[PDB]
């Protein structure tokens, strides 16, 4: 809730 | 200090993104890289969690306004989660600034 996590990483 | 309290994320080999660890994100020219490096202080022991030149050519990509997320290197994926957007815009600008692009953009580079 704090800290979203990433949905996928970068291209 | 709130503003800029970040996770370091890092994608592992079961492509989960693995909890680094809680710090504060700064920028600074780091000599020893050569140009202006974002830098993670680590909450647990004051180390640094993060020292990450920012190249000219890396591809930032700006996720959910508070996630910045990149490719380090070769099956090398980190990204900073930060508590605040606010926090996320002034590193997302410097990062900008450095690779002289528009902030408003979401990726730093195209593809």
């Amino acid at each position: 809730v704090v800290f979203k996590k990433p949905l996928a990483p970068a291209p | 200090d709130t503003r800029r309290r970040v996770k370091l994320y890092a994608l592992n080999a079961e492509r989960q993104w693995d909890d680094r660890g809680t710090g504060h994100v700064s920028s600074t020219y780091v000599e020893r890289l050569k140009g202006i490096s974002l830098l993670v202080r680590a909450e647990s022991d004051g180390s640094l969690l993060l020292e990450s030149k920012i190249q000219p050519d890396t591809a930032y990509q700006k996720q959910q306004d508070t996630l910045i997320v990149w490719s380090e290197g070769d099956n090398f994926d980190l990204a900073l989660s930060f508590q605040e957007k606010a926090g996320c815009d002034e590193i997302w600008e410097k990062i900008c600034q450095v690779q002289g692009k528009d902030p408003s953009v979401e990726i730093t580079q195209d593809i």
